[PDB]
């Protein structure tokens, strides 16, 4: 199971092995200069594409973990399914198709609901 | 009971190699491609740390001699050419006074502002320059047959300004402040530092000019004394000051060859005629060979009679010495400071050539063409050291004769950078605890 | 004591400093362009190398910390000293070579002994 | 309130804003080289200067947040204000200049004073 490994497997297993997935996303001298650059245009892509899903989960509270639970209801209309079948029952591949078109509006419901509200509690505990 | 603990940040060190950078305070070194040098830069002491070096095995000297020869060419790219140079030229002698058939007066045709008219031209040539292919003499320029010629822009200096090394991030350079170092073993006094000391490219042969001194001894550093192919690296403790002029005070004409291209030549002679030299004291310099023979005496044993002899063939680069002394390259006979047998105001002149179209790195296929200064040329330069070689062949142990040797540019840096060796930093590790982490 | 510092010292005294040593890990128009390339060539492999151990601290569980503690036994086979012999008596250039094979076995019980079986409590005590 | 925002706001208020900021901070074969080494050149430079913030932050303790609190003593002669004629009457870019040459002295009084200190009461902790 090495790159996207149990990718068939259902949602409910396939997640006991996220680490092994996060450890993967990071005289002719004229000819000596393109093919250099060929290699620092990909280098460099890999830095940012990390760099900018570590910074979405620090803003969402969850910095340094890989699963993490938040505080922000689940809406009945975000799908109308079971709590197991889509776990037992369905992949992620699948499931990313489902709630494809509501991503953002989750991730608006998460910082600016979540985390900027216990932020500013805290404050008023260490006031106290 | 003990788990795990783990720490980050800790000072622990691999041998390892990479790219230096360049850095210093319009010349075809330093000012173009370097960065603004450290002001202020540190030495740590790090007391206890016993590293071994090896100056033989180090790899930062093959791979400045990698960059050095890249800078001497893609400097070149724009500095016209000298195609059109090639001609039968006629030649005679130059009738000046002169003390001496070792210059000549050329003649020869050219391609004028239009390209359709002849222009009959004339300028000075030395005798090195000069071919005869078979009345009057008919000359052919030296390396038309296989190279192309190149002449190096007459606006860019060459002058040899000093260079440091700097490490990049995840890197260390060490140092190896102690004395008594033949190259390897260990070393008591390790630091650290960001950049490696004042490194100038003086490209020289067979006697190391400018270079850095040693501690108290003359230090004889070599990887195999009894393996003849092999070079000796000797280093002073004391300089031996040498004076190179010449009489020159020549001229310098031009000719358009092309449109917007041009060639500078030699114009005449305002002025005698006499041949280049370079002094040389008898005393400094018969008491430094006392010093040298006796460190050579304490490898080899005792009643070893040590012999100074000259180089026995090869290419005019590996028989002379070779300066560049303003924007000219000489070529001295030094043949009197290694003529000597040793048991148990006078000054030596050391007679000089000049070339105009060089090779400097002994590769095939490439030339370039010196052009004139005006002016007499007056330098003066300090001799650190004397590269050796010893001659194989009959078992006497009575007689060892040592000549000087050359051949190789990689031994000029490698006596500059036996002092250092590139570390890589590897910030992690654990270690037993009496801790636990509850949940 | 700059880059390295206590390097000859204990390794008892020598981690007082480790963010001292932290924070050091991070017309001739064809001539400006090869050593334009030699520079970024070294310039993105800090970074590499600085993002390549952070993600093994974060997959330790160990984010954003430097000195931290785990939950897996010593052995006993991993070597033959005391207590104290290790850290008032050896240095931690010594110690590197102790223990120098003995690394991926313990990194590999870390992760998937360590922290994959915390963060599948932490769940049980949400859902309680 | 796009970049930079309420810059003319006061303190007070100015920062419940911090995350809007915080993402923004990451034939002719020779004119494709110096055009695209001018691209790198600045690709290069946001990920050193956002990955050199946050390490400042991890040394400080304050990893993986925006709004942190210390356990260093403010002190009188850092300013001579109140509690409030800071943060309802000034705005940051003013409150920049007024404390700019006194940065590195907290900065110190961080790190060295702060987190080190309960860093080696932790393991006495574990310890006992
Ligand atoms: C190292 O030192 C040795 C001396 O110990 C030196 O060897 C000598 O080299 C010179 C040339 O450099 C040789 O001299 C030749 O001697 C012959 C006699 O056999 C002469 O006829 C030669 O005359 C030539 O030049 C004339 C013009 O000057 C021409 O008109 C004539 O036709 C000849 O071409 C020439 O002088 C000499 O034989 C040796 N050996 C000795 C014992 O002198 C050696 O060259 C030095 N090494 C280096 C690299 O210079
Ligand atoms: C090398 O030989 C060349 C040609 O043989 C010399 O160039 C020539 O030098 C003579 C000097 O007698 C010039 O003659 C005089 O020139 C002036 C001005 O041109 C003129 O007014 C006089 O009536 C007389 O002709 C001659 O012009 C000049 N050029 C040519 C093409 O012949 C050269 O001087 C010699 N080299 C050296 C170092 O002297
Ligand atoms: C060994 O090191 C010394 C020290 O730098 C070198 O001496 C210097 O050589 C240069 C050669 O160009 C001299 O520059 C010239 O100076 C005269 C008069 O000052 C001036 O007319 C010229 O335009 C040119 O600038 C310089 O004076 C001289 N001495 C110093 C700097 O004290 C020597 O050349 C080095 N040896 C080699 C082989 O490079
Ligand atoms: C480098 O310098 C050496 C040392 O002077 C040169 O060797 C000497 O060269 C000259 C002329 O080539 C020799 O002079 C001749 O000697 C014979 C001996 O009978 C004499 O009959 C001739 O009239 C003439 O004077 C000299 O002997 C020779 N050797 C010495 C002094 O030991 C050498 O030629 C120079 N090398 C180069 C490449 O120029
Ligand atoms: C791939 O799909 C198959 C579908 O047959 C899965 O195998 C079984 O599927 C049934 C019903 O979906 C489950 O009740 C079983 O537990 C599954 N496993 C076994 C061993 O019978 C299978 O799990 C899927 N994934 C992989 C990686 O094979
Ligand atoms: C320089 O150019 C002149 C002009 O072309 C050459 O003079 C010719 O020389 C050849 C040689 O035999 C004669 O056959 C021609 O009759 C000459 N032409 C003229 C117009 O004089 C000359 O040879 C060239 N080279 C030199 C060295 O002077
Ligand atoms: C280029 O021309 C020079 C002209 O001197 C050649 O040098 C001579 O070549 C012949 C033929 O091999 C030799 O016998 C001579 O000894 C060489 N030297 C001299 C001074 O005449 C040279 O060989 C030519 N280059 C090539 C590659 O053939
Ligand atoms: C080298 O030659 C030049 C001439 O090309 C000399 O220049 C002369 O210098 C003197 C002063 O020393 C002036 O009075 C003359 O007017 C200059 N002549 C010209 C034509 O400009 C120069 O001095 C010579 N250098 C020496 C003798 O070493
Ligand atoms: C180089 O060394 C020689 C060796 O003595 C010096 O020699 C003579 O010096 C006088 C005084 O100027 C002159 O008249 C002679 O012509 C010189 N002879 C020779 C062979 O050079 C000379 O002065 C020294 N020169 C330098 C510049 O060091
Ligand atoms: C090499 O050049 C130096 C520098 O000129 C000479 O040293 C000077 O020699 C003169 C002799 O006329 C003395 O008066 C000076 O005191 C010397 N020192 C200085 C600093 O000028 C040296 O003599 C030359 N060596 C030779 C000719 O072999
Ligand atoms: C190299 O060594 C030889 C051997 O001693 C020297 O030759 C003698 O030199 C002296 C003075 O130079 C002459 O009086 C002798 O006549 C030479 N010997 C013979 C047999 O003629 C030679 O001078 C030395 N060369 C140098 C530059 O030191
Ligand atoms: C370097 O090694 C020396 C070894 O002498 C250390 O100095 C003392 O070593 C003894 C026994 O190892 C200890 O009991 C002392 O406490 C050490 N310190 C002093 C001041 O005497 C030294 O600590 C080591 N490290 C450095 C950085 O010098
Ligand atoms: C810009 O400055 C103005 C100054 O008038 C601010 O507006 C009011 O300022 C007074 C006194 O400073 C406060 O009591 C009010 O609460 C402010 N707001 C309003 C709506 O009256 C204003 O807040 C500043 N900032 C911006 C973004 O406009
Ligand atoms: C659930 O979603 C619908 C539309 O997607 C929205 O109108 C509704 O307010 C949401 N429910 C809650 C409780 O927010
Ligand atoms: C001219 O030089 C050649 C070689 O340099 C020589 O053979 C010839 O004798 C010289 N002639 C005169 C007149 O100087
Ligand atoms: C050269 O050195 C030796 C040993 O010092 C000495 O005997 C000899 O006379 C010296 N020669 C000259 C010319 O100084
Ligand atoms: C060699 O000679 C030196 C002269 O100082 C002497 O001290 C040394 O002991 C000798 N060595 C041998 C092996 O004879
Ligand atoms: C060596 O030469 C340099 C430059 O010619 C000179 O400045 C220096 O004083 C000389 N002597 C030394 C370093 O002993
Ligand atoms: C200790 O290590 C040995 C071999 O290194 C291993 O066989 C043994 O199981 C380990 N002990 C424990 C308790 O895991
Ligand atoms: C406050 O600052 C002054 C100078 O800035 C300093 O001398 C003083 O010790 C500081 N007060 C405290 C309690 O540290």
């Amino acid at each position: 199971l090495g790159f996207l490994g149990a990718a068939g497997s259902t949602m409910g297993a396939a997640s006991m092995t996220l680490t092994v997935q996060a450890r993967n996303l990071l005289q002719h001298l004229l000819k000596l200069t393109v093919w250099g650059i060929k290699q620092l245009q990909a280098r460099v892509l890999a830095v940012e594409r990390y760099l900018r899903d570590q910074q979405l989960l620090g803003i969402w509270g969850c910095s340094g973990k890989l699963i993490c639970c938040t505080n922000v209801p689940w809406n009945s209309s975000w799908s109308n399914r079971n709590l197991s079948e889509i776990w037992d029952n369905m992949t992620w591949l699948q499931w990313d198709k489902e709630i494809s078109n509501y991503t953002q509006i989750i991730y608006g419901l998460l910082e600016e609901s979540q985390n900027q509200q216990e932020k500013n509690e805290q404050d008023l505990l260490a006031l106290d | 009971n003990l788990w795990v603990t783990v720490y980050y940040g800790v000072p622990v060190w691999k041998d390892a190699e990479t790219t230096l950078f360049c850095a210093s305070d319009h010349n075809i070194w330093a000012t173009h491609a370097c960065v603004p040098t450290d002001p202020n830069p540190q030495e740590i002491h790090l007391e206890n740390v016993t590293e071994e070096f090896n100056m033989w095995k180090n790899n930062m000297v093959e791979q400045m001699h990698t960059d050095i020869i890249s800078l001497w060419d893609q400097s070149l790219k724009p500095c016209v050419k000298l195609t059109p140079l090639c001609v039968t030229l006629q030649c005679t002698n130059v009738t000046n006074a002169i003390t001496d058939g070792e210059l000549k007066n050329c003649s020869f045709n050219m391609t004028t502002e239009l390209r359709d008219k002849k222009q009959k031209v004339y300028s000075l040539f030395y005798r090195l320059d000069v071919v005869q292919i078979n009345s009057n003499k008919e000359y052919r320029l030296i390396n038309c047959n296989t190279s192309a010629i190149t002449q190096v822009c007459p606006k860019l200096s060459f002058e040899p300004i000093p260079i440091h090394y700097c490490a990049p991030a995840g890197f260390a350079i060490l140092k190896c402040k102690d004395k008594k170092f033949n190259g390897t073993g260990p070393c008591p006094s390790v630091s650290t530092v960001q950049c490696t000391h004042g490194i100038k490219p003086v490209l020289s042969t067979q006697l190391l000019l400018n270079g850095s001194l040693a501690e108290e001894e003359v230090m004889i550093r070599s990887e195999n004394i009894t393996n003849n192919a092999k070079n000796i690296l000797v280093q002073f403790n004391t300089p031996v000051q040498i004076n190179c002029t010449r009489p020159n005070n020549n001229t310098r004409k031009s000719i358009r060859i092309g449109p917007g291209q041009a060639f500078y030549a030699t114009g005449d002679i305002i002025g005698d005629i006499r041949q280049a030299h370079c002094n040389v004291s008898k005393a400094t310099w018969n008491e430094t060979l006392g010093k040298v023979v006796k460190q050579l005496r304490k490898h080899f044993g005792n009643n070893t009679i040590i012999r100074f002899a000259n180089s026995s063939g090869g290419d005019l680069e590996v028989t002379t010495h070779s300066f560049n002394c303003g924007g000219e390259f000489f070529y001295c006979n030094t043949s009197g400071l290694f003529n000597s047998t040793w048991i148990s105001n006078d000054s030596i002149t050391l007679p000089c050539r000049i070339k105009q179209i060089i090779n400097m790195w002994q590769r095939i296929g490439q030339a370039m063409y010196a052009p004139p200064i005006q002016g007499v040329i007056r330098c003066v330069s300090n001799i650190t050291g004397l590269i050796l070689t010893r001659d194989g062949g009959s078992t006497n142990s009575t007689t060892e004769t040592f000549r000087p040797g050359g051949g190789d540019m990689r031994d000029n840096w490698r006596s500059e950078l036996y002092k250092y060796k590139v570390v890589k930093i590897e910030p992690l590790g654990v270690a037993p605890t009496r801790c636990k982490r509850r949940v």
